[PDB]
């Protein structure tokens, strides 16, 4: 359950708002959020799986 | 849709120029080219990349 030891880690940290790469473009967002991963979220909660 | 009506509100004009053409929710697309950068809206221009 470690932060650092979950597989969903680097795509999450990738789809995020600080991310330039996410940022710059206003379709990039959108893409995060319908792959399940949402750029608003926090990191712990952006990798949670809900109920 | 019927007719079209002038109402003369400048203020309003201003907020829908930003909502349909300079910062829309979802830009039109444009494919990126040789001779182009790969934004698709001028909200995106200024924000990221202002010289
Ligand atoms: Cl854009």
């Amino acid at each position: 359950e470690d932060v650092r030891k979950n597989r969903l880690k680097p795509l999450a940290t990738y789809c995020s708002v600080n991310n330039p790469e996410i940022s710059f473009k206003v379709t990039n967002e959108m893409q995060c959020r319908e792959n399940s991963i949402d750029p608003t979220k926090p990191l712990a909660e952006r990798m949670k799986i809900e109920n | 849709c019927s007719i079209i009506k002038g109402t003369g509100n400048f203020d309003k004009c201003v907020s829908q120029v930003e909502s349909i053409l300079v910062a829309p929710k979802l830009p039109l697309p444009a494919n990126i080219e040789a001779a182009s950068s790969g934004f698709e809206s001028v909200d995106q221009v200024f924000r990221f990349a202002s010289s």
